[PDB]
């Protein structure tokens, strides 16, 4: 923000990305491939 | 950029040959589009036909096979798709 | 043509685009309104008395036909300076709202009368807009506007609080607080009358005598034209690609009896991006519509210069009814065909169907057996 | 030949909503079935409109004047700065015959009016008219709702007008009606205030049913829609709401 | 048959192309610093020694606009070619055999 | 390109509509970024534990 | 004559801005290709044996 | 309402959680029930 | 002192050697100005936009 530049935040926060990775990993440990 | 004027053309010709490559790029684009369609669809060498009598074990393909009644020679789903989008 | 446009002495089998073709126009038409009466310019120039710069005289001129040749060819004017137009083109333009501002100035300040200028009278008496279009006329008046005893009826303002907006006249003759000392209606000290006269005497040399100056200001295409030059109208012809000049509007195309309806106050019509689609003729008051005469692109089909020299010519997106680059050789009796891509000359259609070499379009494609 | 009065009439000026009235054709260019965005001086949507049941009102940029008139009691208009002989003034009158427009240095007294005799023969609006510059005559301008728009731009006095059949009692109709240009005048005055003229029944004046609506103009950007016949049917004011 | 807006991608492609053409056409109405946006008028209003300057301004503006349009077209064409290549792979693999 | 100057804005006004398409392109890529991330990661319908 | 210098500055800055935008477009296309590959890999190798 | 994306007016914030309809940013988005 | 610009002025703790007059950080943007009279170090922030 100096003379017209603007940086917009990403829609998905880092916490949500962590939640998706955790969900994928916990699914593939327990279910295998059947959950896909 | 000239609208059929001689003075504009005379002043333009001293800018070099921009328009040659300007037309070349568009021609390349058009040829690429034709090649795209050809390679996507023309995957076969012949033109097969379905038999007149259709008993596919109970499966019903009438919604997908072309309708000879319609002059467009397109099936129902294809007509829906063509009508929906401009 | 393809050899020349491709810069080779050999061409391979295929289709190449060479150039474009247009229908040439004929029988140029000029159509101007019927109003014809001599326009009163002499009395403005030949006026006995002019006004001071702070009270410059303005006259509005409309509904007349003007001859600027008498003004241009006369050498009595020392300075004849036009900004937005050429002096020789003034006899071919139609426009409204002529403004004539006349006054008399000092000889040395004549070059302050120009857009984007700074001076004494330039910012306190008469300021022109930066985008001013028109002409300025300056000519000496030593024999008339100068007196041996010195005339002092010509005034100018030297003191003012601020500058002037373009095309503005101020006649407020009030004492000015030149210094920090208030005037309160009395000059005293640090207060002076803004206006003072000119010491015009024939004793002074060049660059000192009074100069009569008049500026003509115009407008360009913002109303139904009211003032026009000395030009002769003609008749109109329809359904032919012609050059036309309707009331200073120049164009080229075919004119047709339009179907759209105009309310009684429009003059023309357009759809997108300055495309004048309809026009009302100034004399007959009949609506017409304009569409440019046909044009298109041309391409060739050749089987390769190593095999033969016969070629076929395709005019893209053009109805085969009218076709005749001149190339009348392919306009006399050669075989013709019409497809959704355009008109084809030199190739014959055959009911037999099989794979082709040189694609044309819309499922039609050609090859060499003829 | 004008005298003062004792019945000090005081018009009960109320307020009303502007709704979506006061849209005119801005240029002389035909357009069909197109959405065109233009910036000009207009009457903003949903503004206050003053209702008068003859005070000197300021002109500002321009004026929208409306009247749900019956029998056409309103006759004329006065425009100027001081409305005296010291400054140029504009006068408009519309009797049973062709209108009369004059630009002169009149001498206006306290209560200008036409006057009717019962066959009318009466005209005592002003007292003197010494210097005259411009004159004009054309067709008469005038249950029914009559709308006029007065603008003064670039030394040009533009007057636009429209007439509509209406049947509602008091409030301005909730509808759309474009205003076709009526006349342009190439005369330059520095008008800042205006008035109104009444043809009181002089036989004791009886002019009480004199109602008119006044609104003012501001510069802004509008979006206009032209249908196939070239008639303006819808408009959108840009600077009114986020949706707009 | 009932629900619309299920063909967003194709409609977006069509809209992008149409909008590009529309803005290219509308670019013809700008002065680019000259005195008028119509060329016949300035040809028919003043002397060539400065008509050349005005035409220079118009020419450079329109050249810039045309170059921008061509570059945008090239980028879009590359993207569409990538999509078509993927579609060809999909038809070859899933239609002509089990994947 | 103007830094809050009136005359600069007036001069720029006659250059057409370059800025509209510039902002359009930037917005397009900005939206594409979020679409990209969501396509890559959002492969599941629930949140297993 | 100040308008001439203003015009020169305007055209220079505009050209620089256009160059920046074009570079951004190219880079975005490249990144999109990479992310498409990443999505394919995550679908084919994480959710199943390849 | 004040959020990381910016300042939001005309809409009320709630403690529920639904799917995303009109993305706003920083992990929040809005919808029509007001 | 001839350096013109628009912003909001706050107090700053940066230290100038006795011969500078104003500072900048990178990309050539002014950030701190020493006022001619009181010889104190101020800080410049562009007032908000969006
Ligand atoms: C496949 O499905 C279609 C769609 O329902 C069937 O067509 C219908 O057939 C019945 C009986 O012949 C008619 O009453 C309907 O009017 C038909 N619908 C339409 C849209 O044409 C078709 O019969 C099915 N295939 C077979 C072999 O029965
Ligand atoms: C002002 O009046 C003089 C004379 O009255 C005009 O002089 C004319 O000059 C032309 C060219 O030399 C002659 O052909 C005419 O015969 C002259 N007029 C007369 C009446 O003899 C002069 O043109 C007038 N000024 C303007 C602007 O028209
Ligand atoms: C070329 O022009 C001719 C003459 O108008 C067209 O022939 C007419 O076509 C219309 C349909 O488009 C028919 O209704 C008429 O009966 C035809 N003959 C006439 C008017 O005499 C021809 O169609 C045009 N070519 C193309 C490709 O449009
Ligand atoms: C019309 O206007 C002229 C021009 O102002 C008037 O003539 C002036 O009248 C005043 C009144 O005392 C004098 O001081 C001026 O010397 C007159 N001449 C000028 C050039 O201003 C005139 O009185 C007005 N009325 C009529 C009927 O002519
Ligand atoms: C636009 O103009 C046309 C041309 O007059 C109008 O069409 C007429 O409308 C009236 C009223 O419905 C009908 O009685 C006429 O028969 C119509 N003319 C024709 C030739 O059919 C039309 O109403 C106008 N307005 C719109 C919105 O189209
Ligand atoms: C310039 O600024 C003012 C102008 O008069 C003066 O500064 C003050 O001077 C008095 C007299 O010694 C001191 O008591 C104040 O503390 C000074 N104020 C500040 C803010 O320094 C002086 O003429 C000049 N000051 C400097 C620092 O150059
Ligand atoms: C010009 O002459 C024609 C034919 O005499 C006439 O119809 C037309 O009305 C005249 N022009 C005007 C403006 O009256
Ligand atoms: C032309 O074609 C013949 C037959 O294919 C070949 O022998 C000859 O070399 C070719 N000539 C050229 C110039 O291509
Ligand atoms: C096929 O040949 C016949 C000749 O009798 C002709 O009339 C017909 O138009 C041809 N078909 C096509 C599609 O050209
Ligand atoms: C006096 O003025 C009022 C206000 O207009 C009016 O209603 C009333 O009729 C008038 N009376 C007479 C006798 O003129
Ligand atoms: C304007 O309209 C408002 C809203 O009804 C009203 O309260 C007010 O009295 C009107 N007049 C003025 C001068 O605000
Ligand atoms: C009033 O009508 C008469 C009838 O000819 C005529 O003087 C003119 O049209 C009108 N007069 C004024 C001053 O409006
Ligand atoms: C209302 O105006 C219309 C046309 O403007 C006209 O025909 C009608 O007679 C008027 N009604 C009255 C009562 O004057
Ligand atoms: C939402 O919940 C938080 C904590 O549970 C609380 O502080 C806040 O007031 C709640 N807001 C609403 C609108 O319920």
């Amino acid at each position: 923000k100096f003379n017209g530049l603007t940086v917009l935040p990403p829609l998905l926060t880092d916490e949500m990305i962590a939640q998706y990775t955790s969900a994928l990993l916990a699914g593939t440990i327990t279910s295998g491939w059947t959950f896909g | 950029i000239c609208g059929d004027s001689t003075e504009c053309s005379n002043l333009l010709l001293q800018y070099g040959s921009f328009c040659t490559q300007l037309n070349r790029a568009l021609t390349g684009i058009a040829v690429e589009q034709d090649k795209n369609t050809q390679e996507v669809f023309a995957q076969v060498k012949q033109i097969y036909k379905t038999p007149p009598i259709k008993d596919f074990g109970g499966f019903n393909f009438s919604q997908i096979l072309p309708d000879p009644s319609k002059p467009s020679k397109r099936s129902f789903i294809e007509d829906l798709l063509f009508n929906k989008v401009t | 043509e393809t050899k020349c446009t491709l810069k080779s002495f050999t061409v391979e089998k295929g289709i190449y685009q060479t150039s474009n073709f247009r229908v040439q126009p004929t029988e140029s038409i000029v159509r101007f309104p019927n109003i014809t009466n001599l326009c009163p310019f002499g009395e403005v120039f030949n006026a006995t008395r002019f006004a001071s710069v702070y009270a410059w005289n303005r006259k509005r001129i409309s509904n007349c036909v003007a001859d600027y040749s008498v003004l241009y060819n006369s050498a009595s004017f020392s300075t004849f300076k036009c900004y937005g137009v050429s002096p020789t083109k003034l006899n071919d333009l139609c426009f409204t709202n002529v403004y004539a501002d006349s006054f008399v100035i000092r000889g040395d300040e004549v070059r302050q009368i120009a857009p984007g200028q700074t001076g004494t009278i330039a910012d306190y008496n008469y300021k022109l807009p930066d985008d001013f279009t028109g002409c300025v006329i300056a000519w000496n008046s030593n024999n008339l506007d100068s007196k041996v005893g010195g005339n002092y009826n010509y005034l100018y303002r030297l003191f003012r609080k601020s500058n002037l907006k373009p095309f503005e006249r101020d006649i407020s003759t009030e004492i000015y607080q030149a210094g920090s000392t208030p005037c309160n209606g009395v000059k005293g000290f640090n207060c002076y009358f803004p206006l003072q006269s000119y010491g015009f005497q024939p004793t002074y040399g060049v660059g000192y005598q009074p100069y009569r100056v008049v500026v003509l200001s115009f407008e360009l295409l913002h109303a139904p034209a009211t003032v026009c030059g000395p030009k002769k109208s003609t008749n109109l012809v329809k359904n032919k690609c012609v050059n036309f000049n309707f009331n200073g509007l120049t164009g080229t195309g075919v004119l047709t009896e339009s179907n759209k309806k105009f309310l009684p106050f429009q003059q023309f019509g357009r759809d997108i991006a300055d495309t004048t689609d309809a026009v009302r003729d100034p004399q007959t008051l009949e609506i017409l519509d304009i569409t440019p005469c046909s044009f298109g692109g041309v391409s060739v089909i050749t089987p390769g210069t190593n095999t033969s020299n016969q070629v076929a010519v395709l005019y893209q997106g053009v109805n085969c009814t009218e076709v005749p680059p001149t190339w009348r050789v392919y306009s006399t009796g050669s075989n013709v065909f019409q497809t959704r891509a355009g008109c084809l000359i030199g190739a014959e259609y055959v009911n037999n169907s099989y794979e082709c070499d040189i694609p044309i379009g819309a499922g039609i494609c050609a090859s060499y057996q003829s | 030949q004008c005298v003062n009065f004792t019945n000090r009439t005081q018009l009960p000026s109320a307020y009303t909503n502007s709704f979506t009235r006061g849209v005119y054709y801005p240029d002389k260019v035909f357009r069909s079935s197109v959405l065109h965005s233009t910036q000009d001086l207009f009457l903003p949507f949903f503004s206050n409109v003053t209702w008068f049941h003859n005070p000197v009102l300021p002109f500002n940029d321009g004026v929208y004047f409306a009247s749900t008139e019956k029998s056409n009691i309103i006759r004329g208009w006065i425009f100027g700065t001081t409305l005296d002989s010291k400054t140029q003034s504009l006068l408009i009158v519309n009797n049973a015959t062709n209108v009369v427009i004059k630009v002169c240095e009149f001498q206006f007294c306290n209560y200008p009016f036409l006057g009717v005799y019962y066959m009318e023969s009466e005209f005592r609006v002003y007292s003197s008219a010494n210097n005259c510059t411009f004159e004009y005559v054309s067709q008469p301008f005038l249950k029914n709702l009559s709308e006029f728009v007065f603008k003064n731009i670039d030394g040009y006095f533009k007057i636009y007008s429209k007439h509509t059949p209406i049947n509602l009692v008091r409030d301005l109709p909730q509808g759309f009606s474009a205003l076709e240009p009526l006349v342009d005048l190439p005369i330059g005055i520095n008008i800042t205030r205006f008035q109104t003229l009444l043809a009181l029944h002089r036989s004791g004046w009886t002019a009480g049913a004199a109602a008119y609506y006044v609104g003012y103009l501001q510069p802004r950007t509008f979006l206009l829609k032209y249908n196939e016949n070239g008639t303006i049917t819808d408009a959108v004011d840009c600077a009114l709401d986020p949706l707009s | 048959s009932s629900t619309a807006s299920a063909l967003g991608k194709l409609q977006d492609v069509v809209n992008q192309n149409a909008q590009a053409l529309n803005t290219l056409v509308k670019q013809l109405s700008s002065n680019f610093g000259a005195i008028s946006s119509v060329l016949n008028d300035i040809l028919s209003r003043l002397d060539p020694p400065e008509a050349e300057v005005q035409i220079d301004r118009l020419i450079t503006g329109r050249l810039q606009s045309l170059q921008t349009y061509v570059t945008q077209q090239l980028i879009r064409a590359a993207e569409i070619r990538a999509s078509a290549n993927l579609a060809a792979i999909k038809m070859s693999e899933c239609v002509l055999g089990q994947s």
